């Protein structure tokens, strides 16, 4: 359905928390994939509000102990992932109407993907 | 970590021959777990510098498992396992209630500092599914509803498990449904 | 009544899960009161590991792991004598779906498996054995523990049991929850501290075990049934049983059955008769049975199905397998494409990640034809490309860990490609009632 | 010495060689992804699959010519339409998870993924027909990129086929175990918590790296494969 554009609209809303903590806690946050359909589109439109699939954040070290996707344009089965590296733990984000971002049925907040990305950064960063 | 028991190394790296001290990983990973509540980098280059071998070797080792948690993890780890005989009772609706009751993600812990969950695959009791492990202890079967809360207060409330009283029967090998 | 055990008979004797359930059956002591030890006394000291070889060998004994591997001439092909030290491994790691049975067997009775991995050992001239338990068994693993310690203390494992030349020992090694670390090749690496990976077979474990030594892994059932053939008769073992599936076998059902659980049975009892007369008949009509583990393929609730007798052979011939007697009952009530659903998300979920085509293929792709097909997504193309998936998976894998994924959702095709294309031509999620109270 | 027929030839093959080893000494060609030279083969790609008999007498399932030994008058088959569809299905499998870099991607017109795909993929199936590339519709696996592992190598897990060569190589070659995988499943990925890639022979698994995981952090972005000139030539560096 149309849930599509306000997806696109939360994910870039969730890239602008992460950009945010990372500004924060002083902690490196890096861009790692742009869109394949807006690469090599030609001529091709794009009516997506950025251009950006993948992002990160890293620790002193580059290495990351947070990772976070967003499905492309022309995919079936649409989402929003989440990943701790070496902690084998992902998340599943999906878009209720009304409610908002959603972890299944758990509403994912800014105040929980801080407290998420404070305990990933404590365990997992290596400096 | 370590340091403080060298009984228990000697105990554990006698149990192997002399060149296979790197058996000795899955022992010293697991002390680590169910002492602390996760594996610290500095636990797996402990690991490493003690059994000979590298750091790299023995967090790809410690990363292979899914019970080895690396970051962490509440006083209380719900281990629901998901597999099909569990779901064919239950374990999809028993799962869906938790999680959002205590509003915690698989990755996160519950405000209280208490409540961590996970999903976990077949625990081997299928006849008292569905089935549920907290953090080393003998599974809590037959899990009903009233079962599940009557666990959730009485570890809300401090009781340790192996004294709490369960709403009720389990069966041992064969359990009768009715 | 003429002479074959095949069910209910009153001639059965229950060895095994006899002292199953029995408050302190732990106790060495009443281990001994029962008549514990006495098989392994008299054998180690009046038959050679030929002898006890052969006896397996004429009790048919087949691999209770699931394989079904004849433990005689298994032992047959160790060298039998090189100089080199061996290692008896049991494996104790039960991790799939449906299966039970050793769990209470390490729980209330480990002195019958320390008897019969002792038998075992001085079969195969193994002088030390280790026992790999699944990290989810903690009550079997204090239990065994502590076992060891009082057979460690009273002399039963020692420098030289019972007088004899032989020597015997055991170690626990506790495991961390893969189910791949059940593959007899990757537990070796998972103990020896590497990554659970199989190993090359070419160099075989008989001949290149744990350590490079002449290793030989057998399943807990095996060892502990050992004890009884050795104690009375291999022909009282072959009494039980078709032409191809002798002895007993510890059955296990669960599912929406009046009393689930465990029952110590001979091989060949009919469906009807276990779900019937032990479990109590089923809770709700059933579409589907899975006989052996999870991995077989699940046969329809059919009377010349419910009337076959679970063997190496009659389930061959039905296209089904009998690999480790727990059976699961799928009721109508929930789809079958929900079923095998959820299987292959947790076969994805336990593929250790060697294999390009198992990895990838069943953890990207086989899980999301089913996402796509019960979530109300699905189409009719996305059936025929699920059908023609398989046989790109089946045949060729380092192991056999993508052929257990892909066989149950072969049959599960065969038998209800009209629900696939039923739930993907309606755009249906899977049907999703309320299971639990 | 053992004598090996491959799909039209005759060849004398000594015995400890491997089923590939005797179908390219016979001039016939497999995919190749797992295996390398001087390495220890293990059966990973699955990508050297042949068919073996050995009496007519076929094996039931396909041998992995990388890790099967050969045997005195075998049949090794490598052009049976089977033999090709599954060298093209196992292809799919392995782009199953591809970045989409091939044009940006440093690996450039030298990449094994690439040749052994548009020499074995894409198997004739039967009328102008139109046919499909991709099946696999879904999300691909998104991982970290372009991380710097030391002053001299970049990894990008994205293009990480799950090979073994390079932790192989570590393990076998230098020595140096300093690059693992991490989790399983699909989420396998290569890592080290040895960071600065001690081992002073790191930058082989750049060259051996069938894909563009493993890349030239001195010389990235300066030019194409086939764009650049190769002067042959002898280090004069020490004295080997
Ligand atoms: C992927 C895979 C996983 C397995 N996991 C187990 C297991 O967890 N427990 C078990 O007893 N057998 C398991 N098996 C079967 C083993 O081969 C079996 O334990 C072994 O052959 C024992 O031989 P036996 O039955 O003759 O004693 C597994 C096999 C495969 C291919
Ligand atoms: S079939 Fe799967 S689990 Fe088995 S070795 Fe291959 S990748 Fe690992
Ligand atoms: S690794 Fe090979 S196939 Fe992948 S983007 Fe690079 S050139 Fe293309
Ligand atoms: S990084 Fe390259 S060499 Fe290493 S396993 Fe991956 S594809 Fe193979
Ligand atoms: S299915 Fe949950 S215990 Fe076996
Ligand atoms: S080439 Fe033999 S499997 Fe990789």
């Amino acid at each position: 359905a149309s849930s599509e554009r306000e997806l696109y609209e939360a994910w870039v809303e969730l890239l602008s928390w992460m950009r945010e903590y990372a500004q924060a806690k002083g902690v490196r946050f890096e861009k790692e994939a742009d869109f394949p359909d807006f690469i090599y589109r030609m001529e091709r439109p794009y009516d997506l509000p950025t251009t950006i699939m993948t992002a990160s954040l890293s620790d002193g070290l580059g290495e990351p102990f947070l990772l976070a996707d967003v499905s492309p344009r022309h995919a079936k089965l649409k989402r929003i992932g989440l990943r701790l590296p070496r902690a084998h733990i992902h998340l599943h984000a999906h878009y209720e109407p009304g409610k908002g971002l959603v972890t299944g049925k758990i509403p994912l907040t800014k105040e929980r993907f801080f407290a998420l990305a404070d305990r990933a950064r404590e365990a997992l960063a290596f400096a | 970590f370590f340091d403080d028991k060298q009984d228990f190394l000697e105990e554990t790296f006698a149990k192997y021959p002399p060149e296979g001290r790197r058996a000795a990983i899955m022992p010293l990973l697991r002390r680590v777990q169910q002492e602390e509540g996760w594996i610290r980098p500095e636990r797996i280059e402990e690991i490493a510098r003690l059994v000979g071998t590298t750091p790299t070797e023995v967090m790809g080792v410690a990363s292979f498992y899914s019970y080895y948690q690396f970051v962490p993890t509440g006083k209380y780890h719900l281990q629901v396992c998901a597999t099909l005989s569990c779901k064919l009772a239950g374990a999809e609706e028993l799962w869906d209630y938790l999680t959002e009751t205590l509003g915690i993600g698989p990755g996160e812990v519950t405000p209280d500092g208490l409540f961590s969950v996970q999903k976990v695959e077949c625990l081997g009791s299928c006849h008292t599914a569905p089935v549920i492990q907290v953090n080393d202890e003998p599974y809590v079967e037959c899990v009903t509803r009233a079962r599940l809360e009557a666990l959730l207060a009485g570890l809300r409330a401090g009781k340790r498990l192996e004294e709490i009283e369960l709403p009720g029967k389990c069966g041992h090998h064969v359990h009768e449904v009715e | 009544t003429g002479p074959i055990l095949s069910g209910l008979d009153p001639r059965f004797e229950r060895t095994l899960y006899a002292h199953v359930g029995k408050e302190g059956s732990w106790t060495l002591d009443y281990y001994l009161r029962h008549g514990g030890y006495e098989t392994a006394k008299r054998v180690l000291k009046e038959k050679t590991p030929d002898e006890v070889i052969e006896e397996v060998k004429r009790s048919g004994l087949r691999g209770r792991g699931g394989a079904g591997f004849p433990t005689g001439l298994k032992w047959s092909f160790m060298p039998k004598d090189d100089g080199k030290q061996h290692y008896l491994i049991c494996n104790a790691d039960e991790s799939e779906p449906g299966s039970f049975k050793d769990r209470y067997i390490l729980e209330d009775v480990p002195h019958l498996l320390i008897e019969g991995m002792i038998l075992a050992g001085y079969a195969i001239r193994a002088t030390v054995g280790y026992i790999y338990v699944r990290g989810e068994y903690r009550r079997a693993a204090d239990r065994l523990e502590q076992a060891i310690k009082e057979a460690r203390a009273r002399g039963y494992l020692g420098k030289n049991l019972f007088g004899t030349d032989f020597s015997f020992d055991l170690h626990v090694h506790r495991g961390a929850g893969a189910y791949i670390c059940g593959e007899e090749t990757a537990l070796m690496n998972s103990l020896e501290g590497l990554r659970a990976n199989p190993r090359l077979k070419p160099p075989f474990p008989a001949q290149s075990g744990l350590w490079g030594k002449p290793t030989t892994i057998n399943n807990v059932e095996t060892l502990a049934s050992v004890v009884p053939i050795m104690e009375r008769g291999a022909d009282w073992f072959a009494q039980m049983g078709t032409e191809q599936s002798k002895g007993m076998k510890l059955y296990q059902i669960s599912g929406p059955v009046k009393r689930p659980g465990v029952y110590e049975l001979p091989m060949g009892t009919t469906f009807r008769e276990l779900i019937y007369e032990w479990a109590g008949g089923p809770l709700e009509p059933i579409q589907a049975i899975i006989p052996g583990g999870s991995s077989t393929p699940p046969l329809p609730f059919t009377e010349e199905v419910l009337d076959t007798p679970m063997s190496y052979e009659h389930l061959q011939a039905k296209g089904s397998m009998l690999g480790t007697g727990g059976v699961i009952l799928i009721p109508e009530r929930v789809s079958m494409v929900d079923a095998m659903w959820n299987l292959t998300r947790f076969y994805a979920h336990e593929s250790c990640g060697k294999c390009t085509p198992c990895r990838e293929g069943v953890a990207g792709f086989m899980v999301n034809l089913f996402a796509k097909i019960g979530t109300g997504q699905g189409e009719e193309k996305d059936v025929e490309n699920l059908e023609a998936l398989l046989p790109l998976i089946e045949g060729r894998s380092f192991c056999p860990l993508a052929d257990a994924a892909v066989w149950p959702v072969k049959g599960s095709l065969r038998h209800f490609k009209d629900q696939y294309l039923a739930l993907a031509r309606e755009k249906r999620p899977v049907p999703r009632p309320s299971l639990w109270r | 010495m053992v004598r090996v027929k491959v799909n039209d030839r005759i060849v004398e093959v000594p015995p400890g060689t491997s089923v590939m080893d005797a179908v390219f000494h016979a001039g016939y060609d497999v995919p190749l992804f797992c295996s390398e030279k001087h390495l220890s083969p293990i059966g990973a790609c699955r990508m050297c699959l042949v068919r073996i008999g050995l009496p007519i007498q076929w094996q039931p399932k396909l041998a992995a010519s990388c890790v099967t030994a050969v045997a005195d008058g075998m049949v090794v088959d490598t052009l049976s339409d089977v033999v090709r569809e599954a060298q093209a299905g196992m292809v799919e499998f392995t782009l199953l998870n591809h970045p989409l870099d091939c044009p940006t991607c440093d690996k450039g017109g030298a990449c094994e993924l690439q040749d052994r795909t548009v020499e074995y993929g894409l198997y004739e199936k039967y009328p102008l027909e139109l046919p499909v590339y991709t099946r696999f519709e879904f999300t691909r696996r998104h991982v970290d990129k372009h991380h710097p592992l030391s002053p001299f190598v970049i990894l990008d897990r994205e293009r990480c086929i799950h090979c073994k060569r390079c932790v192989r190589y570590f393990e076998e070659v230098p020595g140096d175990e300093v690059l693992d995988f991490i989790e399983r499943g699909v989420h396998t990925f290569i890592g080290t918590m040895d960071f600065g890639l001690p081992s002073g022979f790191s930058g082989n698994i750049t060259d051996i790296c069938p894909v563009g995981a493993l890349l030239d952090l001195t010389a990235r972005f300066r030019a194409r494969n086939w764009e650049m000139e190769e002067t042959p030539t002898t280090c004069a560096l020490c004295p080997v």
